This record gives structure tokens, sequence and C-alpha cells, in this order.
């Protein structure tokens, strides 16, 4: 058969625009993308003291109602779950349970350190050495606990990258 | 040049360059330590495909940051007083006896000492 | 001594037949440690040269009073053994 | 205070005979409850596969001969009964438990590392 | 927020009443080394920082060496 | 109370001037300074060698690194026991310096196998990694001394190591797996058809007792009997012959120096052949009122002797003279045969002359005592001797074997390799052994191995395993039966236990760990009956290790 692929045509987060097509697929995705960056609401699965932290950004001093976060209890409603304390074995075969049931788009941050890495539980018997062994995480939160502000930094640097999801354009150019 | 890279020396035959990339630290081509791996043969890995090695880590090297400050000299007296130079935030105090006849380095600063009369014999 | 505890102490099968346990004495007690694996008790990691085991026992050391009193231990779960006589 | 479903005190029980009949109506439990486990876990295997497998299960250790010990190992069955009868155990630890499983000569061993 | 410089940084969180840029010369720090414009945390970006094994394995392999028989 | 105070006072005393160096301490987490500044006191208040980091700065002085050097030692050999003996960190070992924590190390009882006396030593590792070795007290061989020689060759098993097989391809080894290694050997075994003596094995000084018997088993149903140790033992079958245990064997042990009178030296250098029993003989030279005769090469010892001068001929009016009126006269004489005789052209003459000796008294051998004793300087020839490990036919050691397999041996220069021979060597490091080979077998450092050895004195030590071995390498035996399948000559040993089974049928000592098995009096006088220049070169370059440990490279 007959075929020519080029070769200096660039990767799609790479891509500029060229023509008007690609400017209508980039309003989609920024459209769109602008409202999963906004309503960014979590799920409560707060799990052991790095919970804590998680309820006083909800607490008048931060607020993160002001930026449109509403946390939902059921994963149906809930198009983040932040995994914040420790995930013992018994836990984990639920945890992924609670995971496969939210509708896609879906993502997972990692709060404290329990729940990067094993944290202080490493060497224990009955602790998951972090997370990821379970559930993809797109983001991990440092701390013991992290900081009220070290998770809404968290949570900002995640919304940058929403904000760079390009999934329309991808159908136009890359599929 | 796949030679100095990975050899450990006490200085550098050629001037170092602060752009090359593949030397262990800006400011030193060669490894201060035997069992330090280069930095040219651990960028050589798989995780540095896509990486950029311009924004990652690249500390000046301490070995040198010394060796470029001159030496301390007493005056009169053979016992050496040493404190991190800093007040009360240093290294503990430890005192050089200066008996031997050339530059003998602090235990934490790694700042040298002499004496009065041998200032002209151990700056040769 | 005649009894097969081993069936209520919950271990792996592996440690009745394939481990070694070394009951020696460092001055007044004796301890009771496992002898290392033949390979994989210590592999270098290739990501951040951390000392990788799978050895699960290595850790692990068990600090006695009198020499019959490990003795009667090691017979009591069905470990293998020998004993370390220390130099006078 | 009310005890759960499907409990027992846990007794010390001092006669050789008496534990045999305890146990042999416990292995009849399993069996009645061979069609739940299937439709309980949902497991892929069916009614005959476990019976099979609990008769593995119930074979296996049939020759232990210390009455203290005899109990303790009644006592733990027992449990393993509750657990799986209320379901508390989550699927995948069923489906894991009957999919656990010939050695290799020395020299296969020995090039690739052995233990 | 990883813009903000280091020395600000303090500032901007109510550790102190004296700015970076009115700090006396007795206090300040005084480096070796060239101090280059500021970067940011860099994750999601190819400028990510990658850990890596500063010590060489601790075992060296043998050169091979061959003399013939005399 | 009142006594408590000269705890306070002593320690404040030495605490005075001392520097507050702990945190940069080479052995800061052990020193009897710290320890012994807290249970008892209060709370508030130039260089010598290569192998020594003298710091007189943190002494607390005593004259400990004094008194020893003028009592035990006396360019030193014994000179680092300095570093074990002063209790704060004045004197702290150099090659170590700046390494480990004594908090973090992990500790393992084992043996030394650089010379015969296999005294006891402990091992100090971290991870795969051996950092430093100091001796465990031992009143039987040892006593808290091991010459520089053994606790800094550690670092020799961290380069040169053989950690892959390897194969030749024209004259350059090449990075082979174990499938094709163990194929090249037996693909090249029928190229040349080797013949029932065209088959040779040489067993190394280092070489455990596991691989020596299980080789032979290997050899034997190849049928092969050109199999013995390198030395350069010009009698083909060992003059004192491996017929009989008294022949080859410390009968005295080292517990039964300090009681002698009269000791020979039958070409012997104690200084350079076994420090740590030097330095006894010293002790015992001092207060008692020992007579030591010189029949040798000349050398330069800690001590004079009553030397004699260099010839065979002068000990042939010893056992005659007053020489050997003072054998006669006392009540535990002593003689020693080095490892220097066999390799000399007059050994046979040796044995004759001396047993002699032996066999005309009665008070040399009592119930009590035996006056005869060999002083061997390999870990694997008397290993070799308790298990029959030699030839006895000087044809068989004529032949020009066409496929010589080297376990260990690297003393092979004086031994004829024919050019066209298979020449497979196995071992761990890559020395003068390694460039003969043809295809490399790794074998296991003896830290890195459970190895049965056998001491100059008939004592069997084994070891107990402290690190894995580097790379893909295997035990030392563990090749020669994965070497049996690919031969057609499987031995029936599986694991290590069938291996020790086997060395039941050896011999019943073999199997008794830690306990010697002697001679009796009512047969070693038969075994007396059988027999009726200093051999060494360089000091630090004696054995394997030693040549490839870059802290040598500082002793030369
Ligand atoms: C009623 C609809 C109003 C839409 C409001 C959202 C705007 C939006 O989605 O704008 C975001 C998008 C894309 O981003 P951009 O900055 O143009 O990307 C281009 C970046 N260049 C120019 C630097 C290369 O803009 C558009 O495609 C503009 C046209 C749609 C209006
Ligand atoms: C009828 C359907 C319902 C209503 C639709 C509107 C819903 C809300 C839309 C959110 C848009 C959004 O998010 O735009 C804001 C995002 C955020 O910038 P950023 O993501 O960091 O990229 C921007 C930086 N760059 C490109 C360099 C990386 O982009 C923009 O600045 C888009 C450019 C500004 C567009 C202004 C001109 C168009 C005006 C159109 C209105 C008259
Ligand atoms: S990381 Fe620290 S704060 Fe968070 S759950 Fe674990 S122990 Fe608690
Ligand atoms: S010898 Fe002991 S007390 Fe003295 S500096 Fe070293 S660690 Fe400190
Ligand atoms: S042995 Fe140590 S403490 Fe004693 S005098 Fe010598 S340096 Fe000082
Ligand atoms: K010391
Ligand atoms: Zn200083």
């Amino acid at each position: 058969y007959s075929s020519d692929l080029p070769t200096d045509i660039p990767v799609l987060s790479k891509r500029p625009h060229t023509n008007l097509l690609d400017y209508t697929f980039t309003t989609f995705d920024k459209m769109k993308n602008w409202a999963r960056k906004s309503s960014f609401w979590p799920m409560t699965f707060g799990l052991a003291c790095c919970a804590v932290e998680m309820m006083h950004v909800s607490a008048p001093r931060y607020d993160q109602d002001r930026l449109g976060i509403i946390f939902r209890a059921s994963p149906r409603q809930s198009d983040i779950m932040i995994v914040a304390g420790t995930v013992t074995n018994k836990m984990a075969p639920a945890l992924r349970q609670v995971y496969d049931q939210m509708p896609y788009p879906r993502w997972v941050i990692s709060m404290g350190s329990c729940a990067n890495g094993g944290g202080y539980y490493h060497y224990s018997y009955s602790v998951v050495r972090g997370v990821d062994r379970i559930v993809p995480v797109d983001i991990y939160v440092p701390g013991c606990p992290p900081t009220s502000e070290a998770l809404m930094y968290g949570v900002f640097q995640l919304q940058k990258k929403m904000m760079d999801g390009q999934t329309h354009r991808m159908w136009y150019r890359s599929y | 040049s796949t030679k100095e890279l990975t050899t450990a020396r006490i200085k550098d035959i050629s001037k170092p360059d602060e752009n090359n990339l593949q030397q262990q630290a800006p400011n030193r081509i060669s490894p201060w330590s035997k069992s330090q791996k280069p930095r040219a043969e651990a960028q050589d890995n798989v995780r540095f495909a896509v990486k950029d090695l311009a924004k990652q880590p690249r500390p000046y090297a301490a070995i040198d940051l010394i060796y470029k400050q001159p030496i301390r000299y007493i005056e009169h007296d053979n016992v050496a007083v040493c404190d991190g130079n800093g007040g009360a935030q240093g290294h503990p105090k430890v005192y050089i006896n200066l008996d031997q006849n050339k530059a003998i380095p602090c235990g934490y600063c790694g700042l040298r000492f002499a004496q009065a009369a041998f200032k002209e014999d151990i700056e040769s | 001594t005649d009894l097969a505890k081993e069936l209520v102490s919950g271990a792996p099968k592996e440690l009745i037949t394939e481990r070694v346990a070394r009951i020696y004495q460092e001055t007044e007690t004796w301890k009771i440690d496992w002898d290392i694996l033949n390979k994989g008790n210590r592999w270098e990691n290739d990501l951040m040269g951390y000392q990788s085991s799978s050895d699960y026992m290595q850790g692990t050391i068990l600090k006695f009073d009198t020499r019959e009193g490990a003795i009667r231990f090691a017979k009591g779960q069905g470990w293998d053994y020998y004993i370390q006589e220390p130099k006078v | 205070t009310n005890p759960t479903a499907f409990a027992q005190t846990t007794r010390y029980v001092k006669d050789s005979t008496e534990m045999r009949t305890l146990v042999l109506n416990l292995y009849r439990r399993y069996l009645r409850h061979s069609r739940g486990f299937v439709n309980n876990y949902n497991l892929d295997i069916p009614a005959s596969q476990v019976r099979t497998k609990i008769r593995q299960e119930f074979e296996r250790q049939r020759f232990v001969k210390d009455l203290p010990l005899k109990n303790v190992l009644y006592m733990k069955a027992q449990m393993e009964f509750q657990e799986l009868v209320n379901f508390w155990k989550q699927q995948c630890h069923v489906m894991q438990y009957f999919e656990s499983i010939k050695g290799d000569s020395f020299v296969q061993k020995f090039l690739k590392g052995a233990q | 927020m990883s813009e903000v410089e280091p020395g600000w940084h303090y500032w901007l969180a109510y550790g102190t009443d004296v700015p970076p840029n009115q700090l006396k010369p007795e206090e300040k720090s005084v480096r070796a080394y060239p101090v280059k414009k500021h970067v940011p945390n860099l994750t999601y970006t190819d400028g990510a920082y990658v850990p890596y094994n500063t010590a060489r394995p601790k075992c060296a392999t043998w050169d091979p060496k061959v003399t013939e028989r005399p | 109370p009142k006594i408590k105070k000269a705890r306070e006072g002593v320690t404040e005393m030495l605490l005075e001037n001392h520097p507050l160096d702990c945190p940069v301490c080479d052995q800061g987490g052990e020193c009897d300074l710290q320890e012994q500044s807290l249970r008892y006191g209060s709370d508030r208040g130039k260089a010598i060698g290569p192998l020594i980091k003298t710091s007189m700065n943190r002494c607390i002085h005593c004259t400990r690194c004094v008194r020893f050097l003028n009592d035990v030692a006396g360019n030193s050999e014994l000179s680092a026991n300095v570093i074990d003996l002063c209790p704060v960190g004045a004197l702290t070992s150099k090659p170590y310096a700046f390494r480990a924590r004594p908090w973090e190390l992990k500790r393992t009882e084992t043996i030394d196998v650089h010379d015969a006396l296999g005294s006891n030593v402990r091992v100090d590792t971290r991870g795969i990694e051996v950092m430093r070795v100091l001796p465990r007290l031992n009143d039987e061989i040892n006593e808290e001394w091991i010459s520089d020689k053994t606790r800094f060759a550690c670092d020799g098993l961290k380069t040169q190591r053989l950690t892959k097989p390897l194969i030749r391809q024209g004259n350059t080894f090449v990075d082979a797996t174990w499938e094709e290694a163990l194929a090249t050997i037996a693909e090249g075994f029928q190229k040349v058809q080797p013949k029932e003596n065209e088959i040779k094995a040489i067993v190394g000084s280092l070489t455990d007792l596991e691989s020596i018997v299980a080789l032979k088993d290997l050899v034997n149903k190849l049928g092969s009997e050109n199999v013995s140790t390198d030395g350069d033992a010009t009698t083909v079958p060992p003059a004192h012959g491996a017929d009989f245990r008294s022949n080859y064997i410390f009968n005295s042990t080292i517990d039964n120096i300090e009681e002698a009178d009269q000791i020979l030296l039958v070409g012997t250098n104690p200084r350079h052949e076994a420090a740590v029993l030097n330095a006894r003989i010293r002790k015992v030279w001092l207060r008692s009122d020992l007579e030591v005769h010189h029949v040798g090469e000349e050398f330069d010892s800690t001590f004079e002797l009553n030397h004699l001068g260099s010839d065979v001929n002068a000990l042939a009016k010893a056992l005659t003279g007053e020489v050997g009126k003072k054998l006669s006269e006392a009540s535990k004489p002593l003689i020693i045969i080095g490892s220097g005789v066999t390799e000399t052209q007059d050994a046979e003459a040796v044995y004759a002359t001396v047993a002699k000796f032996v066999t005309s008294n009665a008070n040399i051998v009592t119930p009590e005592w035996n006056g005869f004793n060999l002083l061997h300087r390999e870990a694997s020839r008397v290993g070799a001797l308790d298990v029959g490990f030699t030839t006895q036919s000087p044809e068989v050691a004529n032949t020009k074997a066409k496929f010589i397999y080297l376990l260990g041996a690297d003393e092979i220069v004086n031994k004829d390799i024919p050019k066209d021979a298979f020449v497979v060597y196995q071992g761990h490091h890559g020395d003068l052994g390694a460039s003969f080979a043809d295809v490399i077998l790794p074998g296991s450092a003896y830290t890195e191995k459970t190895a049965t050895y056998v001491n100059t004195e008939g004592r069997v030590q084994s070891t107990r395993a402290a690190t894995n071995p580097p790379g893909v390498a295997r035990e030392d035996w563990m090749i020669i039966r994965a070497l049996s399948e690919y031969l057609g000559a499987t031995l029936p040993y599986d694991n290590l236990y069938e291996m020790r089974s086997r060395l039941a049928d050896v011999a019943p000592h073999l199997l008794r760990h830690e306990v010697v098995e002697p001679v009796s009096e009512g047969i070693a006088k038969v075994g007396f009956q059988s027999l009726v220049k200093n051999p060494i070169e360089n000091f630090y370059f004696t054995d394997v290790i030693s040549k490839s440990s870059p802290t040598m490279a500082k002793c030369v």
C-alpha cells in the first residue's frame, strides 16, 4: 500500500493551534475543563489523623466552598477522592470498590505520608505501604499531617493539570 | 572526556564550565569521592529520557568553595581555636595544635591554619 | 515438646523446614535469630541504593534468659536449630 | 449485649469422643451452605467445586492427635465458619482462598538462583 | 504559590516584621556561590526532579587479562 | 555515697583537655570514655603508619599503646592490635575511618582463612559489604590477636571479584551465562577426550573442604588421579603422607605451647608464617627458661634464637649434641615443622631425621604430650590430607594432562600446565590462576559461604554466612554437582547437609564443629613408624585477597 508519515509533526501537548477547528475544539476543552476545574467535589474518605486537616479546609478560615469545592459522600456524586490517612490491609479491598465506582473522569489525591508511601507505619504487618499499590494517584501531598494550606496547594496543582486537558482536541489531532 | 568524569581526583586538569550538564558539579568535573557515582553515569538512565537535564538539581561542589578561601594565620601561638566562625550556631569548639609544619584543616569547617614563622614556608 | 503447636501459631510452612535458627550468647543471656537466606537476603535496589530484602525474619531477635528455656521454645514451635557454645 | 449470628461459647472440651461428634456436624454445616457460598461471594467455581475444595480442606488435617490442640483447631475453624457464613470476608479473599496453587531438579534451581 | 521567593515567603507568613529587603547586613546570608533566579516547583513538566543513587556499586568486577603458558 | 565521688573525680579529670570530637570520632559510638562517663561520672560541667589513623589529641594515655608493643608484638606484623586495645578513639583504624557506625553494623562470628591457624574472628558487615573484621576471644587459638594481614585484607573482597561466568573467545574473556559455561566445558571436554591421567585438578589455598571432597567424586567418576594442591612438593606423594593424622597436625594444639621447654624451628619464620603464634612464643620467651634454636634460612625475629646456621646439615648434629640433649631433658619438648619443608629438596630427609629422635625417647611422647608437630600455612592443606586428596605416584604427576580443572588454585607457575590443555578455573578473584583459564565459574568468598575449614592443629572450624555472594556467584561445591550433570557424573548430594553427610563417610571428626579429634598415644606412635629457604617471599602478597586488596597496596 501507499503510506507516508511525516516526522516533524509535534506531540499534542506541544502542538499549536493552526486552523479554526483547532480553536473550536480548544474552546470545548477549556469550557468543559473549566466546569470540572471549578466544581471540584471530592469524597469524604477521611481515615486517620490526616482527616482533621481535610476538615479545616472547609473551616471558615480557608473555606473550600469559596473555590467551588463541595464534598459529596457518595462516590457517584464525587469526581475526586482524597485518600487521607493510613490504608490498612483490612481496608485496601474496600478502597478499590469505592474507587472503581467513580464515573469518569476521576482523580485521586494522596494526602499525608501514610497514603503516599507508608509513612510512620511503613514496617507494620497490617498497613499497605503506599496507596499507590491499589489506586492510581494524580498528586501527592507531603506532610504529617500536611498543613491545611499544603492540601490547598495540592488541590491547586491538580486544578492546573485539569485546565491542561485536551481531550476534544485529541480526537481532532491525535485520533 | 570519558576519563576524568568517572574518576576521583584532588583537582581538575581542565578548567570546569558552569554550562556543562555532564560534569559532577558546575564548578568541578571529577567527583570528590571514590565511591561517589559520577553524574555522567547516573544521567544515562531510563528516567532521564524526556526529563530536562537543565532543571535538575546541580548544587556547587563543596570541595571547591573551601579551597578558594585563603588560609587563616595565627601570630605567636601554636593552638588554633575554631568554633564555626559564626557564634553559638556553629560546630563544637576544637583546638588545633600547630606543631606540624603545614596547613592543618579544622575538624568541621575545613578551614586551614598556620603560624607566624611558617607563613612563608607553608605558602610554598 | 511432643505437641505440634505449629498448627496454632499460624507461621508459614517455610519456617518449619527451610529456615535455621541459631541459639547463641552475645554475656548473661541467650538469643535466637534465623540464619540468612541463600539468595535474596539483600539485593541493592537499582533506584536509590536501598538495602532491599525478601527475608522477613532478618529483623527478628528473641532475648531469652536461660539456655534450656530457649531450647524448650525451639522444640515447642517445631523449629530446626543449632546451639553455639560461647568460648571461655 | 446480644451475641451475633452463628456464635458458640469458647469451651475447653475435656473429652476425646465429644470432639469427634462436634467436628462431624461442623463438616456438614459447610456442605449445607455450599450453594450459598457460591451465590454470596459470586465465586467462579460451581457448587460441586466448593464441596470438593471443602473436602480437600477437611481431609487434609484429620490426623491430629493432641486434644489440647484439638480444641484450638476446632475453635478457629468455628471462626472461619462464622466469618464466612455471616458474609464478613470480602469477595476477593474467598476468590484468592481457592486460587492458591511438582518441584524441579537441582540443575534447574542452581541456574536461576534456588532460594 | 511556589513562585514566592523564600526570603519573602517567610514575611508573607507573618513570621517576621522585617521585610527581606530591609535586613541589616549582619543578619543576611552570604554565599560563595552564585544565587541565580528563583525557580518554582517543577511538577507536571519535564523539568521535574529525578532521584538517583549517588553511590557506586559496592562490588567491582574483574578486568579480563590473559598471559600465555611460559 | 562517698565512694561515688571517686568516679565523679576520675571522670571529671579525664574530660579536661579532651576534644569535643564525638560526632567526628571514627569509633565515637563505642568508646569506653562516653559509656563510662555516663554510668559513673557526672553530667554537667604525627602518624605511625598507613594503617592506624593516629590522633593523640583524643588520648587519655595509660600507655597501653606502649605497654602492648614491648610485651606481645615487639615494621611490626601485629601493630594493628593497638587499634582494638586503646579504649578511646585516640588510635583508630585508617582503612575503616569515617565509613560506618557501631550501632548499625551487623556482627557474625567466623574464622580467618589467610593462614592455617583459623583464628576466631568477628566480622562487622553492612548489608552486602563487609566493613571491618575484629578478633573474638578464644584462648585455645588466638586470644584477642590477629595479624595486620587478616584485618586489612577485608577490602580485597570489594574488587577484582568474579561475578559472572566467563568464556574465552580468542584471548579475552567474555560475559556468558551459566547455561553456556556449564556446556562449553562439556562441549570442549569431549573434543579432546581426555584419558585416565589426562585430567588434572589443582586445589588452591583458600578452597574449602566441601569442594575438596566433592571434587574427588566428580574426578573419580571420570577416572582421574592427578589431584593435589598448588604447592611445590618435590616428592609427588607428600613426605609426611596423608595416611595418618599425626603426620601433618599439631598434636599438641595451640594450648600446649606455653608449657614447653625446647622448641625446634625446622626451616620456618614464625613471625611471617604465624604472627599470632609468634607472639605466643615471645610471651613465653620473656618469663620462662625457653630455648629455641634456628635451623633454616636466616631471618629477622622479634626475639633472638639459639641460632645454628642455614643448611640441613646443621640439624644433623642437633638431635645428638647438646642441642638435642635438652630435648631429651625437656619434660614437654616441642618440635615444629613449617610449611616450607615439603617444598624443599630435602623434605624426605627432614621426617626421617626427626622421627628417629621421636621413636628413640619416651618422654617426648607421653599420655599427655606429643613433642612432634607440623606448622602449615594454608587453610586447605590439612583438609586435603584428612580426606586423602593427594596423589601417590610420580608417574601420574608427570602426565601432560589434557584437561586441568582449577578449583581456587593460584600458585601453579611451577605446575606444568600444558598449553593445549583445557583449563577451567573456579574461584572468586581475578589473579594469576585466572589468566590460565578457559571457562571461568565464579565461586564464593569465605565470608559469603558456610564452609567447613580445618586448621593446622586439626581443629574443624566452620563459617557462618555473612553476605550473599556477589553478582550471580554460587557456592563452591554447588558448581561441581551442577558440573556433574553436564558430564554424566552426577553426585547424589542435593543439599548442604548431604555434603556433610558425605563428610561422615570421610571421617568422624569432620562433623564435630569446634571439636578436635586427636591421635591416640597407642596409634600416633605407629604413625611415627611411617616416617622411619623460607617458603614465603612477600608478607603482604601471600593469598588471593591480599594481592587484590587496595589496602595492601599501601603495605608495599
Ligand atoms: C453556552 C455554554 C455555557 C457558557 C460557556 C462559558 C462557561 C465558562 C467558560 C470558562 C472559560 C475559561 O476557563 O477560560 C479561562 C481559561 C484560563 O486560562 P488557562 O486555562 O490557564 O489558559 C490560559 C493561558 N494560556 C492560554 C496562555 C495557557 O483560559 C483563558 O484564559 C482563555 C482566554 C481568554 C478568552 C477571552 C476571550 C473570549 C471571550 C468569550 C466570552 C464573550
Ligand atoms: S501521614 Fe501522619 S497525620 Fe497523616 S494519617 Fe499518617 S500518621 Fe496521621
Ligand atoms: S574518644 Fe569518645 S569521648 Fe573522646 S571524642 Fe571520641 S567519642 Fe568523644
Ligand atoms: S592506649 Fe590510648 S588511652 Fe592509653 S596511652 Fe595510648 S593513646 Fe592514650
Ligand atoms: K579504640
Ligand atoms: Zn572550624
